[PDB]
């Protein structure tokens, strides 16, 4: 426990298994709680992104595919625009020196 | 006879169902682990394939290449060596290894002569 | 058909006496087989990753179908 969080997501978000996630983001909100008023951009973004690709969930959720695709990113948009961390959250990029540019559209036409 | 049944594919010499069992890609995940094409990139029009390769190399006893190619019997020898985990690994050693290898073959018996 | 037959099975001869003496420079020296290639054994299902040795082709354009066949997360020749 109290690492497991983002290796948790990663997967949960690859398995496509709805409920759960809102398990996950149910525990999520309240870590934010536990910080005195941080900033939850400059904290999220710590938990949301991976810490040496740069990759978000949301391209780890276009990445791999399946049919809970539509609500599964939603819910991770509606989470991300009941924070105010929307615009810096779609709008990522690859830290990585192999890929810098390849954002959340681009691979989203690359799945079609 | 002690074979499997990809050598009783090659050794009678019975060439499209071998295109099958060296091919058989199998687009699913809860019973992938018997295929023998596995796709590695997912890219659009670019990506990256990667062959099997058990039997098929001269790497145990009576493998897939000794069996083919010291064959006598069969006749449409070179159909089967146009397919693709055989076509590509003659050409491998022929940059590597054989090439290097037949020129010193032919200079030292140039000067014999 | 010499036009036609004949030197096409002048390939068909011709790729094979290739492909017997490149067999037999194998057997000729068991001395050293440090440089034959296998991509040494990537993973193929499970968490056996360290599995079986392998091999790379690659592939063009026509019928673009969607993708859940892959092994990673689109890299590159990922040397690291």
């Amino acid at each position: 426990k109290k690492k497991r969080l983002k290796k948790r997501i990663f997967a949960a978000v690859s398995e496509g298994c709805v409920e759960e996630l809102r398990e996950l983001l149910q525990d999520l909100q309240d870590l934010c709680r536990r910080r005195r008023g941080l900033d939850v951009p400059d904290f999220l973004m710590h938990k949301l992104t991976a810490s040496d690709t740069g990759k978000t969930c949301l391209m780890k959720a276009l990445l791999n595919i399946n049919p809970n695709t539509k609500e599964i990113v939603r819910i991770l948009l509606a989470f991300a625009e009941e924070n105010d961390i929307l615009d810096r959250f779609i709008n990522a990029e690859y830290t990585e020196e192999a890929y810098e540019g390849q954002t959340a559209l681009n691979i989203a036409i690359e799945r079609r | 006879d002690g074979l499997t049944p990809l050598q009783l594919a090659a050794k009678m010499g019975k060439a499209e169902i071998l295109k099958y069992i060296l091919s058989r890609e199998i687009k699913e995940k809860p019973l992938r682990s018997l295929s023998r094409k596995f796709t590695d990139w997912a890219y659009g029009p670019v990506s990256s394939s990667l062959y099997d390769l058990t039997n098929v190399d001269t790497t145990t006893d009576n493998s897939v290449l000794e069996i083919i190619v010291y064959n006598t019997n069969i006749d449409n020898r070179h159909e089967m060596l146009t397919l693709e985990p055989l076509h590509t690994l003659l050409h491998t050693k022929w940059k590597k290894f054989a090439k290097y290898m037949f020129f010193l073959s032919f200079c030292f018996y140039f000067f014999y002569n | 058909e010499t036009v036609e037959n004949v030197s096409k099975e002048s390939e068909r001869i011709w790729r094979l006496q290739r492909a017997r003496t490149i067999l037999e420079f194998e057997k000729m020296l068991p001395e050293w087989l440090r440089s034959r290639f296998r991509m040494g054994e990537l993973c193929k299902v499970a968490d056996e990753d360290f599995r079986l040795c392998l091999r790379i082709n690659e592939v063009k354009w026509t019928e673009w179908k969607t993708h859940v066949s892959f092994l990673n997360e689109d890299p590159g020749p990922i040397r690291r």
